């Protein structure tokens, strides 16, 4: 899925 | 140096992860439905790159435009994007729920005759008939694999290929190339430079890297690839 990057 | 990223994927992990997510766009999107703009820009990028590619996917042999969604979740990208495109659509998604919900999702396709098969099965375990495929369409779910395990995979997606096929795949990147191993559904995010390392060793060349435009600032890069399999 998107996800939110580190 | 840490141990490889992909050394702490756990398949069971990941699946009794998906089973308890909702069988929705939220659930499968990480909350980046339809109240965002993510599938408002998915769907356009994805018909824009298919559209530039044309040149690229004129059928041989007789053939038609038969496509696969791997790692299809509720069937969205079927539903709303691969439709227009395919001829007939087959899906491959591991979760239970969400092959039970996808059935809903696609009752307007299955009513024409547009779905094919739907494999409850995950990719590792799964193989295409040999020739049948126009398009393999690998949307949100390739880090569910190791990289060899995903070599694997593609290679055995070259075999399912048509004269003149194609293979997608739509993926984040990291920013730098190191990838990042996410414990919460047991997967990696990739580099480009790991996905070009992989693509090479699985015997595919790439035709096209575009950028997904206009998603939220927050959210890793994400890229389309075409692929073909490399002149013997
Ligand atoms: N080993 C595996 N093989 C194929 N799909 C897998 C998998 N492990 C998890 N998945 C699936 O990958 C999906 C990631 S979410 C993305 C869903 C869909 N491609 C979309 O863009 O709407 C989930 O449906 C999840 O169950």
């Amino acid at each position: 899925p998107p996800k939110q990057q580190l | 140096m840490d141990v490889p990223a992909d050394s702490h994927i756990k398949y069971e992990d990941a699946i009794d992860y998906w089973t308890d997510v909702d069988a929705t766009v939220d659930g499968v999107l990480g909350g980046y439905g339809e109240g965002t703009v993510v599938p408002t820009m998915d769907v356009l990028g994805s018909n824009n790159f298919l559209r530039k590619l044309k040149s690229r996917m004129l059928p041989q042999e007789n053939n038609v435009k038969y496509a696969v969604d791997i790692g299809a979740g509720i069937g969205r990208v079927s539903k709303t994007m691969l439709h227009k495109h395919a001829a007939k659509i087959d899906l491959v998604e591991p979760v239970k729920p969400f092959i039970e919900q996808m059935h809903v999702e696609l009752a307007e396709l299955k009513d024409k005759g547009q779905i094919g098969q739907i494999y409850e099965v995950g990719m590792q375990d799964w193989t295409p008939d040999a020739g049948k495929y126009w398009l393999i369409w690998c949307q949100w779910c390739v880090g569910h694999l190791p990289d060899a395990e995903l070599v694997a995979f593609l290679k055995r997606c070259i075999v399912g290929l048509q004269p003149n096929g194609t293979i997608v795949v739509k993926e984040n990147n990291t920013p730098t190339d190191t990838d990042d191993f996410d414990e919460t559904d047991s997967s990696v995010t990739r580099s480009d430079a790991k996905f070009r390392q992989i693509f090479e060793e699985a015997g595919l060349k790439l035709i096209a890297s575009e950028r997904q435009r206009g998603l939220p600032r927050e959210l890793y890069p994400v890229r389309m690839y075409a692929l073909k399999p490399m002149p013997n």
